[PDB]
């Protein structure tokens, strides 16, 4: 109960987490040369000597999770990318759309004058008008 | 820091002082064990703190890996943009009145997607164009000559 | 110390996102000089549609008028 | 580190911008349209102006962003 | 991404150490299996938000296709 004890926790300081992992072996080979060092003046011998469960705190696994996490974020990035470059395209071709629209438009209102754009906002007058009408949600107040 | 890192030397060196102490009452020691060392709750707290900030710097070199993605999706933006803008600058130059059709329908579009929405909305009853007596009545038409 | 090593990556991945941001900045630049800023306009209005949209489920926005 | 990288920055973004800052602009559209999805989930009471809805057809406002173009 | 996808090379890696360590005691290994091979809530729900993403840049192609009638419909 003592010496297996302060010999392993002797020998964890001497590593920290990363190395405590991935240097298992080693960490258990030292344990392994200590603790049949002090344990032959008790006069037993030692046929194994196992690390065989090894965690860290909670914060620091939530740590570690978090690094991972930012890993596969990372590579989902490239697939954002990909949706990026089809949204650039879509893009072009709306605006293509709605330059052609402001060509026609600005030609047609160039001679013409902005009586359409008043007649427009009559008529969208009306039409807002009655598609808010259902809606309890909506309040009228007069201006000021 | 040298108590967790030098457990063993501090043991021996207690073994040291504990068996020239215990000489005088004829006492032998056999062994001596730092069975237990730690240390309060919120030293406790710092130290996984400091190692939860070492997994932070680590997390932030995924950070990069996703900027380069980020700007990558930043030009390939910009490049929409600056070609959407070309072709419609030139024709809004001549006469911008698309925009302001774009708007009334803009409005129309919103008024539909307000109707149905969770959202409180208190709108002027200028909206409803209902004070023919106003001098502001004739603006619209009045902007037309 | 690890806070400035965290600095330090982040140093990278700003100085990278800026690249993104001056690319993009020069593109738009270009377009702009010579188009004008009818594309602006234009995004604003297509803007305050989606606006609408995504606030149109929250019981906790209000819209009140001008003043 | 952190002014490093800001300067780093600041040098190719404002030798980019000077020649038209449009790209600010834009991004602002961008931002906004960011901060209402944010601001959909939120916990927080929002008041926003009507005018955001573009529903004033009759308002004088209303030609200033295509009066602006000209 | 080593453990799932070299996951009998890892198999085979136990096998020989184990049959190694296993020899001392007189124990023989007939067969070493990796049966379960899991992570945590936060990395699966990374890597099926990462696929999700994937999945979201294909369904972006057909934006594009709707765009062109919508620009259609903007003529």
């Amino acid at each position: 109960p003592s010496i297996t004890t302060e010999i392993l926790k002797s020998v964890v300081a001497r590593f920290d987490a990363g190395e405590l992992i991935t240097q298992r072996e080693l960490v258990s080979r030292q344990v392994s040369d200590d603790l049949t060092e002090r344990a032959a003046t008790f006069g037993l011998i030692l046929d194994d000597v196992s690390l065989t469960h090894l965690t860290f705190g909670k914060e620091f696994t939530e740590a570690v999770e978090a690094k991972q996490v930012a890993q596969q974020e990372a590579e989902r990035a490239r697939f954002v990318v990909e949706k990026a470059e089809q949204q650039k395209k879509a893009a072009i071709i709306s605006a293509e759309g709605d330059s052609k629209a402001a060509e026609l438009i600005a030609n047609s209102l160039a001679t013409a004058g902005d009586g359409l754009i008043e007649l427009r906002k009559l008529e969208a007058a009306e039409d807002i008008a009655y598609q808010l009408s259902r809606s309890r949600n909506i309040t009228y107040l007069p201006a000021g | 820091s040298q108590l967790i890192t030098q457990r063993a030397q501090v043991s021996l060196l207690i073994r040291r002082e504990l068996t020239e102490r215990a000489k005088d009452f004829s006492l032998i020691l056999d062994d001596v064990a730092i069975t237990e060392l730690s240390f309060s709750r919120e030293y406790t707290a710092a130290v996984e703190a400091k190692q939860v900030a070492q997994q932070e710097a680590q997390r932030a070199q995924f950070l990069v890996e996703k900027a380069k993605q980020e700007q990558r999706q930043k030009i390939v933006q910009a490049e929409g943009e600056a070609e959407a803008a070309k072709m419609l600058g030139e024709a809004l130059s001549k006469n911008p009145g698309y925009i302001k059709l774009r708007k009334i329908r803009a409005a129309q579009n919103i008024s539909k997607t307000i109707a149905t929405s969770q959202n409180r909305i208190y709108l002027t009853a200028d909206n409803l164009v209902l004070n023919l007596q106003d001098e502001s009545f004739t603006r619209g038409s009045d902007s037309l000559i």
